[PDB]
């Protein structure tokens, strides 16, 4: 069930394969036993190449299997296949028969032999190809028909002096180079899935009917495997050529009934159950961009198409790229509150997790703006650096350490209200998502307005607490662009409530911001904020 | 009128079970127990008041009551019963009975599943 | 078959449940209730290797099954409160059938080495003990 | 770790013990047996060498190894216990262990009780 791979796989005789597993790198799952196998009928369900060093009989000198501890995947590679190969395997972990395995289905197509007076052309779905036919030195005064044979009827749609059929209409052109000498040709724009087939060229007609074969194979991409997990990450990078870099596009969901479900549109469209989550990138001078989803849950596994339109939506004729997504579910990142509330004029603190191996990045804080594509401005990282309007209200802290930062943000109103992401410069990424919820109420802790002071003398400010922080303990802070670290000043005097403050002269080094608080030794928690100015006499 | 909970029943101990009567317009009620047939005293129970309860304009009121037996006669087969008295009523009184086999299963299928054909799936 | 109630690892027994929307009568329904146990018939009693002979009576009450104390978080009315969820969790000390893939399970030996004996210690399940 | 055979155990005067390892890679083994939990003297048993075996992929070895015991002791329920010692074990050192119950063993009891499958599971 953690276990996947590709679900089909296709090739001819002659040719070599390469199927990829993967699985959860936990410390039990790299070390135990690795095997490929072939469930036949009859019961049973024999192994024929496996991790230990077992190799069958009918697999010797062609194949092997490597084991990637690092990744969480292992390789099975099959050279000289047959047609007598094409049947249900499974790749898997331990024993047999038990269930941690995958399927994967094979099908070897038999190649060409002996019928080879054909000049074929293969080309990607929606693109352009040529279908070069040899005028000759006496044919040009008769029809330079094209059949195509729907059964055996010759059925000619194609003329080149315009009469054409209403099915491939708007693509099809001539251009000339021809009067004489051995090649016209006939560029075919945005080809379908319907236009395959076997294609009886000509070029006039002497008549006996004389033949010409081209023929032409048109292929659906191929989705690449992406193995993620839940409450993480992914991204998506859509690659399409430099010819469609003015065309709007997009990225739909196949479902079961043949139905793409726009997720992102280039025109402004988004889905509301990927409201707050979601990003989409500009595109660079290749006309190539990235879509990022965060917060994954169980249902979004499955196969993701991205193309271009002039509208937005999966209209045939069109080029795509294809994915397929597994999302794992025996996770190891952490659970975390989802939603957090407060009040106006209160704080919050939200714990963001990291990887533990790398706490030597630097970290960040987004605000989901959601406007036009989906966009994080930052408005804090670590080393230093704050925004110009979250002065005197933000901070982030590196306790409790270990797989944890702490970032706190006080002085709340009502339009704080959004979706906010933290970030590392890791390796891989997670990116976690917190609503901050506003709700009515007044804050626990109490302090008074702005307060002045005269030209030299002793300043005392308080600050209550209810006897709900009674077990906890009390600090202040002064903040600046580094955060904030506690104060010797204070008394902490009355024994359920004011913990107070004194600036014994009041110098110009005091004129910035103060903060109340309460923390269980590592964990912090609610914050009041005041300023202290100066005026002049 | 309620069946024990299942928790209270594996530990062969007192059992207990609840009585309930709702939506009835005056605040005037009477709740009697029984065991087979003999009435038990009112010493052995106890019933609450008659309050009433939130609801869409209509005044109606509740009223519950319990009473705990002991597991050998519950698990023997002796049945009890609650009864209501109400001014309401056309015949000024109703029963219910509960005893064993009350949510009992209607279907059970066992399979034993032997060796060589062990298949089970994660 | 649709929604697990239990997956209890030291007793190998699983529990699942599913509402089906029967055809006839389609107002009422039933509650169909699944039950898996796998038995091992090469276990010992304790898991040591001398202790006693192979296990050969099995007991599964269901009552321990569905059990829950671990503590949870409820948030009242503007907080976050700390409750317990059952009734019967006065105390690892329970008995457990089978192994468990993702957990270790050790032995001491004593063996001469020409002198004096050792503690040498024996892995009993070779695949989940490599220290990484 | 192998049963004694069928036909040693009429005799009743020895019974032998098989204990094979397989499929390593480097030839380095050490073998030693415990009665019950206690080691048996180097004397008392054979040990062959380490020798490798024909080839499915990859070159491997094996090695084997027996020990005679008395058959009252078998006939008791005492048990016997196996040791290989390996470079490439997580531990350095694994075991497997044997008695009268576990091997040929003529009889399969078995029983299964489950206590209230219809118990409200929460
Ligand atoms: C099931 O078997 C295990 C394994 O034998 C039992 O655990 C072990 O019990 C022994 C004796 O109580 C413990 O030995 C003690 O060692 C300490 C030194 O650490 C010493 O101070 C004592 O005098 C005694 O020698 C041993 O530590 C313990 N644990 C292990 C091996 O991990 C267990 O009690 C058995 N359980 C049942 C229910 O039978
Ligand atoms: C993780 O998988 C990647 C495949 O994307 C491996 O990368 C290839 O590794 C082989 C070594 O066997 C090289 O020959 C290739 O050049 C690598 N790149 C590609 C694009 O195939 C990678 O080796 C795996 N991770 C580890 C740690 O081995
Ligand atoms: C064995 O694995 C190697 C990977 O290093 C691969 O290049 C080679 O083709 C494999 N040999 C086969 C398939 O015979
Ligand atoms: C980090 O967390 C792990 C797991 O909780 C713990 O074992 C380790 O000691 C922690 N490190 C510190 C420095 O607290
Ligand atoms: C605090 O009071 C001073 C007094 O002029 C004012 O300049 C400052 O903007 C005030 N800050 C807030 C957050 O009200």
């Amino acid at each position: 069930s953690p276990i996947f791979g590709p679900e089909e796989v296709n090739s001819v005789e002659g040719n070599s394969v390469s199927i990829t597993c993967y699985y959860p790198p936990t410390s039990v799952n790299r070390h135990t036993r690795k095997y490929w196998c072939r469930q036949g009928a009859r019961g049973g369900c024999i192994t024929l190449i496996s991790s230990e060093g077992y190799v069958s009989s009918k697999y010797a000198g062609r194949a092997n299997l490597t084991n990637f501890p690092e990744n969480g995947t292992f390789v099975v590679n099959i050279a000289q296949l047959s047609q007598d190969d094409s049947g249900r395997y499974k790749c898997g972990l331990g024993i047999n028969s038990r269930g941690l395995s995958f399927d994967v289905s094979l099908e070897v197509s038999q190649g060409p032999g002996l019928l080879n007076d054909t000049k074929v052309y293969t080309v990607d779905l929606g693109r352009t190809v040529t279908i070069n036919c040899p005028f000759k030195t006496e044919n040009a005064q008769k029809r330079k028909s094209l059949y195509k044979q729907i059964g055996l009827y010759p059925v000619l749609v194609i003329d080149s002096s315009g009469y054409v059929n209403p099915n491939y209409t708007g693509r099809i052109r001539l251009d000339i180079q021809g009067t004489g000498q051995l090649l016209f040709s006939v560029v075919i724009n945005q080809l379908r899935l319907s236009d395959a087939g076997q294609y009886l060229c000509q070029a006039g007609d002497d008549s006996n009917s004389n033949k010409k074969n081209a023929d032409l194979q048109v292929l659906k991409p191929e989705p690449e495997l992406v193995y993620e997990d839940l409450r993480g990450s992914v991204t998506f990078h859509c690659a399409l050529g430099p010819e469609v870099a003015n065309v709007a596009k997009f990225l739909c969901r196949q479902s079961s009934g043949e139905n793409c479900d726009v997720v992102v549109n280039t025109l402004g469209k988004r889905a509301p159950a990927f409201e707050g989550r979601i990003l989409l990138n500009p595109q660079d001078k290749d006309g190539s961009f990235s879509v990022v989803i965060t917060g994954l849950r169980k249902e979004d596994a499955g196969r993701y198409l991205c193309g271009a339109h002039s509208d937005g939506q999966l209209q045939e004729g069109s080029p795509i790229q294809a994915w397929q997504l597994f999302v794992n579910e025996e996770s190891t990142i952490p659970r975390s509150p989802t939603v957090v509330k407060g009040v106006a004029g209160g704080s919050v603190a939200v714990l963001c997790p990291y990887n533990r191996k790398e706490s030597k990045s630097i970290k960040y804080w987004c605000l989901w703006e959601g406007a036009q594509n989906g966009r994080c401005p930052l408005l804090v990282d670590s080393e230093g650096w704050v925004k110009a309007q979250y002065e005197g209200r933000l901070s982030l802290l590196e306790e409790p350490g270990n797989g944890t930062f702490t970032v706190i943000l006080n002085q709340l109103t009502s339009r704080d209200a959004g979706f906010y992401w933290c970030l590392t410069n890791g390796d891989t990424l997670w990116r976690t998502t917190v609503e901050i919820k506003i709700i009515e109420g007044e804050p626990n802790l109490k302090v008074p307005g702005n307060v002045t002071a005269v030209l030299g003398e002793t300043l005392k400010v308080p600050c209550h607490f209810p006897c709900k922080f009674s077990s906890y303990e009390k600090y202040w802070c002064k903040w600046n662009n580094t955060g904030c670290q506690a104060l010797p000043f204070v008394n902490c005097d009355e024994n359920s409530r004011l913990v107070s403050l004194t600036l014994n002269l009041v110098t110009r080094a005091d004129e910035g911001w103060y903060w109340c608080g309460v923390k269980q030794g590592h964990f912090y928690g609610e914050t009041a904020a005041v300023y202290v100015a100066v005026e002049e006499r | 009128l309620l069946p024990p909970p299942s928790e209270e029943l594996a530990l062969n101990e007192l059992v207990t079970l609840t009585c309930l009567a709702r939506g009835f317009s005056p605040k005037d009620v009477l709740v009697r127990w029984l065991q087979g047939s003999q009435e038990l005293p009112r010493e052995k129970y106890l019933t609450w008041a008659s309050r009433q309860e939130p609801s869409q304009g209509t005044t109606t009121y509740a009223v519950t009551s319990i009473l705990r037996v002991a597991a050998e006669d519950w698990k023997k087969g002796e049945t009890f019963s609650c009864m209501v008295g109400h001014e309401a009523l056309p015949l000024a009184f109703t029963q219910k009975t509960i005893d064993r086999l009350a949510g009992k299963p209607t279907h059970i299928n066992v399979s034993v599943v032997m060796a060589e054909a062990d298949g089970t799936c994660y | 078959e649709r929604i697990v109630l239990v997956d209890n690892k030291c007793k190998c027994a699983r529990i699942t449940s599913r509402i089906i929307r029967s055809s006839e009568d389609p107002n009422e329904d039933i509650v169909e209730r699944n039950i898996r146990i796998i038995v091992p018939l090469n276990n010992r009693e304790n898991i040591s290797d001398p202790t006693s002979p192979l296990r050969t009576r099995f007991v599964y009450h269901l009552s321990d099954l569905c059990k829950k104390c671990d503590p949870t978080e409820v948030e009242l009315d503007n907080q976050i409160v700390t409750a317990t969820q059952s009734n019967i969790c006065d105390e690892a000390t329970e008995t457990c059938y089978t192994y468990d893939r993702n957990k270790c399970y050790t032995a001491v030996v004593p063996l001469v080495y020409g002198g004096e004996t050792k503690m040498v210690e024996t892995a009993l399940t070779p695949d989940a003990c490599y220290p990484d």
